[PDB]
């Protein structure tokens, strides 16, 4: 069951390295390619992300696009970018210009078929195809039109598999970029149809993240790209190990998905804390269940506190007891029990993991389904609706080529979904 | 001996031309400045 | 002073490089050994 | 990756000797374009690529062209210094001025000259592979600045079409002068402008001045110290192309930005650790404080007040040792402040770039060494006082044709002086609606 | 089973060289003729491309005709030119000056006699022949003119044997001899009414071949020849060393030509991957089979998926199971199931040879029979069009003793050929 | 692989000593025709047959005559630098000149000489395996060129038939001129050249003159640096004959691949790397940028603007360290450029030659040395235009027999300059004709 991983624009490349250098680490695959693990069970599923090139070396199956050289120059730099394989590099030789409809209509098109040749030379070698997995953030301009231009040919080409995104979004605080409105609410109108499941993370949730929880005096997008890894990495660990329990992609959407349009979900992960403190305190699923509800662990800038619970999975890495889990998860529901949507008996899936990260004794990834979600997207609609009324840079895009009917359209389908997260919010039974 | 440096490179062909009297008072023999100069370079040896 | 030539793109029969003093101007083109039996045939580079 | 630079008349290849000085100190070519024999880093990297081309035995060359009507601005090149580094031809010269005829230069003169100018861009731009924009450096004070400066930019527009192409232009100073006809050359130029540029970056010599007086101790400035600030700047914007850094940004990326509107593009720059050497072993320079400072009005390099109008946007260049929480607590608590003003319709103000290259020393030079700077461009409304008051100059010149029979004599129309004259009130006009703040509640 | 060889022209002679080069190595020969080789299947067979002298030694059965003795001097001051029989080197003393007429006609029947005697003299002391190899390019003056004449004089004298050429047409972007259509109509006209399988190949197609795939910074005509001789020395592998499944030219020709008209074919060889890469992907069947109806791994213009396979042929050289091969056939002939002929079961076949050639695991070469061949005869023909309509260098055809019905005569055959391609493409059970 | 050198009157003398002195240096053979002993081979070579012969002394001798009617230019030679290289029977010279009268050198002095030059070519014929054309040299605007050039050519022509002959001409530039009366000399020689020439290419001074000013800096040239520019030209053109290479070229398919029509056999010249030596290590020089000079019309040596007309054919010869990709890429750009147009009824425009040889460098010569070289040959409707001017200044004198009493008393009809005038009428017709486009396909 393995899955194909695409890495997009200047955020998606850098966390996608990190990522890899942490899946490399945990299969014990040196930067030559070279194994050099001690357990069997770290060979017996390396064919999940690893394909495998002669004489000993492993290659890891992923394919790298962007509009300029640099960001791919400073990856294939990285201490790890040997092992990419060099036919998967794909580049042009102009920029995105941060706008969109460059993009997805301008540079997007000449480019595109080469990458869709590339994806479907590494899906058809496969045995059994899972999921593809794509990095991208949605406020850029390569990312987000050319993200969605690939989701939307994948999707053609592959439509019943699994398709799983990871996204960066823009902060209501740290205004990187002046057209962010434009670039999200088109790109979450393409992501709203096109996706089966899709996952956010704003900036500012991991610098409170590392400011506060781990007391970090000056962070970097090291940090911040290693706690991403450390998350997605850990979704797909029960598909690479053995468990008391198992889980599978396709298993947590039909658990977590009551609605097809409802599939935008929180990411969480548990045992962070700070070197001095932790030789005071040993992890257990009581500490690790704290920590998994705690708002200060989760990376949205929503609060739970605002919105209720559809559904909740929680996956445990490590050797414990499933008794400790039952009756967690069952005290926390009980207890908390007004935050938690009261048609469904009972919201919170478990799953058992036998082999935990290196150093730690147990972890769990924790992903939530909550309504609070809703408030960000009526944020990118305001200022989308602030800026558009007076055409402030509209002349850009159009003279791309776009009609102006397209931002109507994407503002109308993402107030409507806003409105249905709503809708399902405040519904009642009498 | 001919050295590899630049400027005897740029120089050895104009040295050994056959012309050399023909190119008095003109930018070519002027070894302080660029070709193409255009501020008054002399035409007598006394001045040169 | 006279030379010879080298033979790099092709040819079998030597050639004449007449004044070698004078270093040739504009640039010299890349070159590597790649040639193409050593792609056909040498799959043996590595010892896997 | 590569860009290719036009200096036109006198300031802008006197600022030229400054930017082409700074940028071989950068990357380490010495005077004459050879790389130093005995320097053995290995890293043979590709960063000169933008500025420079190679010939083969390792000579450097640059990608630039001097223009001149007179000879002895382009003379003084060719018997300087830097000699080797020019090819000859890049050097080109006329043979009389235009004579602070913005009509000689565009009519009488210019037309001789042009074609072979419009060749040298050609052969420079066949030899590129991704040509990413033109860099033009004039006054539209004087003659040849404005008459060689419309007709060159008007025929690479058409040849060239859509790549861009970003001047950095001297304009006349508020009550600083040194010719009398600079109102009707400075209207003459901006009409021709208004059509036929991506960006504008707006300068005058008092705020140069008023800089080195103030952050500077210097009592008696020169114009090497104004042309040596301005490559500092040009080097900052274009130091995003050269080096490696946690937020790049592409020369198109500025156009996208920075121009809400096709005829918005005239923008003001500054630049924030302007100091002495005395001064800067006493002082920690953190982030916040030069955040802080490049919004300060002692900063500007340009004569206008940001405080009677609003800004659009801004683009914050950083460069050096900087860590993107500094950057992002810097630019929150500059959104706090109550004297700064965004228009309504831009909520998201800011663009962020974050370069590792710290600034280069000059070793004749009178800046001091600092690990981080921060350079700004901004859009802004204040602009609008700059045109009025260059417009009334010429409302009171022009009610009698004071000079008139010079142009008209030299080949221009009479005409074509009320044309200007309105299309630039037109441009007043613009910035009046464009700051207009609206209710659409109705 | 024994072939004779004829290499004609600049690039005939050219290739040629770099041939016997190819086939010396593989049988180990060494330059001044002696045998050196290590295993008796190299020693069991060599009598298939060379005759014994006296003492040790073995001579090429081959001859070398040219007009002008430049080419023959360059190949005699080779390190393998001395291998070559003196008496097999035939010139004149004057060019063809690039016409056709001039090398068919004036030249051309005053040494025609010369070379037939030598062919003669080489045929009948073999104890049963095989068909006869042939290289030339179609644009020049003497390959195609005196070839053609050659090849003419060949089949009136072994009209029950099989006549294979190897030939080199024009680039469809840039022209090397103004006056190339009239060379190339003519001598099509030839080869359609006297050959039995005719190969071609395109310059540019070779360019793209290095540039794309070998990733050659200044790729040389060696190398292009050397692609060239490869192919060329593939196809007979099966007829000179032992496999599970053999074959023969004529074998080839029975499977491959449905109507006599259609015997012209695409060729291409598959292990071709660069240096850099080579680390990165292991051999097998798979893979080869992948890259071998890759049109970027095809060495002409046209591309396959304009038009329909009507049949193909794989030669395979290695140790491998027959069943990847059948079933790879089978997935592959499924799965594009709309590129190839309705009206024919099954399109491919296959083929098995035990030996390799040194130094590569396994090597396959292909032999494609595709309509999309009729593209580069419209584009000739319309080229013709154009210059025969204004009599635009016709004066010198003419002063050699053409006549002008002979240029209608040929025009006519290439149009018929091209509707004949085009009849077969859209033909129909009903 | 052998070519016999015929060299008529002054220019064609004078352009000859540049030639040989070119062909001997690139050879290596000494001025006194004896081969330097350290000039050794590790494999016995053949190259010099193309230009010299042994006697079995190990002394070389060249293919060539020179032939003159006055005694001066030949006296020149023969007691020159240069008095042992040549036979001295080749070295043939009458009592008095043509007094620029065609009819003087045709009808009455020429028809004396012409039987010696008979006998020493073919004593030269005699002594060859593999002759395979004629180089003649001369200028149109001569008498003794004219007349003598066009009376030795019939004969040539009579006895050797079918051999090729290829014509180096110096024609009267359009507005320098020497003598009044080069119009008629040149439109009745070029009435007997039409017939009896296979190609013919056309040299003006002016465009050289305007070559060695504008590329090089030569102020003052004179006919040494002409002659030495047109010598390099011909051992480009020859090197296909001489030395290894890609893509050889054989004399004959010029004649095959440039003529369409029997009568249009004028073409053009021109040569890329005409370069200083100061300049020339500025400045990299690779295929393409050569390739994309030598359609500039600041390339060419005969002044006329290609841009007025359509090319029919173009034969590009490359010499030095180039690769056939390169070739073939810069082709396809010259192909696809918008102002470089061909007639539609040749698709197929080009030819290619790629020989291994790079130019070399003459110790006292004014052109740099260089790795690389492309020389051009194109068949052109601007041609048209040059003849026009000629023949409107025959029209402006003949219509007041200006001049004709000295052709009359010397040997002519009347009738004679009026079929002339017609034949050329006839040429500028077919001109017009063949690049009219064809488009009535209904
Ligand atoms: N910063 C700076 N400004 C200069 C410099 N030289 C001139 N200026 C200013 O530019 C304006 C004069 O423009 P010029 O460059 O002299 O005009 P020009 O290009 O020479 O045009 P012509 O007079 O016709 O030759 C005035 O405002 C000067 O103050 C300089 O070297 N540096
Ligand atoms: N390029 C070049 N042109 C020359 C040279 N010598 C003469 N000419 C030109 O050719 C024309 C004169 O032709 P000539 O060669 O002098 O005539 P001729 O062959 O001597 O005929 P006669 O005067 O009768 O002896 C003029 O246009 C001269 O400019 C030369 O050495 N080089
Ligand atoms: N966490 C993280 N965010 C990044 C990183 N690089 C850029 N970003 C953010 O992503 C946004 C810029 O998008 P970008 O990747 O440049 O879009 P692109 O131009 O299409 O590649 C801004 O919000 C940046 O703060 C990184 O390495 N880590
Ligand atoms: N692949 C290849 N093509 C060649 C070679 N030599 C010439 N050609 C091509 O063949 C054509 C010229 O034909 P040529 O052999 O000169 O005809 P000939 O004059 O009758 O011998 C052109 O398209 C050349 O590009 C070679 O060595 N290899
Ligand atoms: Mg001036
Ligand atoms: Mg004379």
């Amino acid at each position: 069951r393995e899955i194909v991983c695409v890495q997009a624009g200047q955020c998606g490349n850098q966390i996608g390295s990190k990522f890899w250098e942490v899946i490399s680490d945990e299969h014990g695959v040196d930067p030559t390619g070279t194994y050099q693990g001690d357990s069997d069970l770290q060979l017996e599923r390396i064919n999940v992300y690893f394909d495998e090139a002669t004489g000993g070396r492993y290659v890891p199956r992923s394919v790298l696009i962007d509009l300029e050289p640099g960001t791919m120059d400073s990856v294939r730099a990285g201490p790890y970018g040997q092992i990419f394989r060099p036919d998967n590099f794909i580049f042009g030789q102009s920029g995105a210009g941060n706008n969109w409809a460059k993009g997805h209509y301008t540079e997007g098109a000449e480019l595109i078929d080469s990458v869709l040749d590339v994806c479907c030379k590494e899906a058809e070698s496969c045995d059994c195809l899972q999921g593809f997995q794509i990095c991208h953030s949605l406020g850029g301009g390569t990312g987000s039109g050319m993200g969605t231009l690939l989701i939307s040919k994948l999707r053609e080409q592959y439509p019943d598999r699994i398709m799983m995104t990871f996204s960066i979004i823009p902060s209501p605080k740290v205004s990187d970029t002046v057209v962010e409105p434009y670039n999200t609410t088109l790109s979450v109108h393409q992501l709203v149809e096109n996706s089966d499941e899709s996952m956010c993370i704003d900036n500012e949730a991991l610098y409170d993240i590392c400011f506060r929880t781990l007391k970090l005096t000056t962070p970097t997008f090291g940090d911040l790209n290693h706690l991403v890894s450390a998350v997605v990495s850990g979704v797909t660990c029960c598909l690479r190990f053995p468990g008391q329990l198992n889980s599978d992609l396709r298993k947590l959407a039909v658990n977590l998905v009551p609605f097809p349009r409802l599939h935008f979900f929180m990411m969480g992960f548990a045992p962070l804390t700070s070197r001095g403190s932790q030789q005071y305190r040993g992890l257990s699923v009581p500490e690790l269940t704290q920590q998994m509800f705690d708002a200060k662990n989760m990376m949205q800038a929503a609060d739970p506190r605002h919105g209720r619970y559809l559904t909740a999975s929680a996956l445990f890495r490590g050797r414990m007891s499933t008794k400790e889990v039952d009756e967690q998860m069952l005290n926390v529901q009980n207890k908390n029990s007004s935050y938690f949507i009261e048609w469904i008996p009972n919201n919170i899936k478990s799953s058992v993991c036998d082999i935990p990260p290196k150093g730690l004794k147990m972890a769990v990834t924790f992903i939530g389904n909550n309504t609070c979600i809703q408030e960000m997207f009526r944020r990118v609609g305001e200022q989308f609706t602030l800026m558009f009324r007076r055409k402030a840079f509209l002349h850009w895009y159009t003279g791309e080529g776009m009609d102006e009917m397209e931002f109507t359209e994407a503002e109308s389908n993402m107030n409507d979904l806003v409105s249905e997260y709503q809708q399902y919010q405040d519904a009642t039974i009498e | 001996p001919v050295s590899p440096a630049l400027a005897v490179q740029q120089r050895l062909i104009t040295d050994m031309s056959s012309s050399m009297p023909l190119f008095a008072g003109t930018a070519k023999v002027q070894k302080y400045a660029i070709p193409r100069y255009a501020g008054h370079v002399p035409s007598f040896p006394r001045n040169v | 002073m006279c030379s010879v030539h080298s033979n790099p793109l092709g040819g079998s029969r030597s050639r004449l490089h007449i004044a070698p003093q004078i270093i040739p101007a504009g640039r010299q083109g890349s070159r590597d050994g790649t040639t193409v039996r050593e792609l056909t045939s040498n799959h043996y580079s590595s010892g896997r | 990756r590569e860009a290719i630079c036009i200096h036109i008349g006198q300031a802008g290849c006197q600022v030229g000797n400054a930017c082409w000085e700074l940028f071989c100190l950068e990357h380490g070519i010495q005077p004459d374009g050879a790389m130093p024999s005995d320097k053995t880093i290995g890293v043979e990297d590709d960063a000169f690529n933008t500025f420079f081309s190679e010939t083969g035995a390792g000579k450097h060359v640059p990608r630039a062209v001097f223009l001149d009507l007179e000879p002895t601005v382009v003379d003084e090149v060719r018997t300087g210094t830097y000699r080797q580094l020019f090819h000859p031809e890049q050097l080109i010269s006329g043979k009389e001025d235009a004579a602070n005829n913005y009509a000689r230069g565009h009519y009488t003169i210019g037309k001789e000259i042009v074609d072979l100018c419009l060749d040298r861009i050609r052969k420079l731009a066949d030899n590129c592979t991704g040509l990413q924009g033109f860099l033009v450096y004039h006054a539209v004070g004087g003659g040849t600045g404005s008459g060689l400066g419309a007709l060159l930019l008007e025929r690479l527009s058409v040849d060239y079409g859509k790549k861009s192409k970003l001047g950095y232009t001297v304009y006349p100073s508020p009550q600083v002068s040194t010719a009398v006809v600079e109102p009707y050359n400075s209207v003459l130029s901006t009409h021709s402008l208004l059509e036929h540029t991506d960006v504008a970056a707006m300068l005058d010599n008092e705020a140069i001045y008023d800089l080195t007086r103030r952050n500077l101790d210097i009592e008696r400035p020169t114009y090497t110290n104004l042309n040596r600030l301005i490559g500092q700047v040009v080097s900052s914007l274009t130091a995003s192309l050269r080096f490696d850094g946690a937020l790049n940004v592409d020369l198109t990326e500025f156009q996208t930005n920075l121009v809400p509107y096709p005829r918005i593009h005239f923008v003001l720059t500054s630049y924030a650790p302007v100091i002495s050497a005395e001064k800067a072993y006493h002082e920690q320079l953190s982030v916040s404080e030069i955040s802080n400072a490049v919004f300060e009005p002692a900063s500007m390099m340009t004569k206008c007040d940001p405080r009677h109008g609003k800004y659009m946007a801004c683009c914050l260049m950083y460069r050096g040792d900087v860590v993107p929480k500094d950057v992002n607590a810097a630019v929150a608590t500059i959104k706090t402040k109550r004297t700064i003003q965004f228009v309504d319709w831009s909520p998201t103000g800011f663009k962020c770039g974050i370069n590792y290259q710290p600034p280069t020393v000059v070793p004749g030079g009178d800046l001091a060494k600092v690990q981080r700077a921060v350079c700004m461009i901004a859009n802004s409304t204040a602009i609008a006082e700059v045109f009025a008051r260059i417009d009334h100059k010429f409302d009171l010149m022009y009610s009698k044709r004071a000079f008139v029979h010079w142009y008209v004599g030299e080949g221009m129309e009479e005409g074509e002086f009320s044309e200007a004259r309105e299309d630039l009130a037109a441009l007043e006009k613009d910035y009046e609606e464009v700051g207009a703040e609206s209710a659409d509640m109705d």
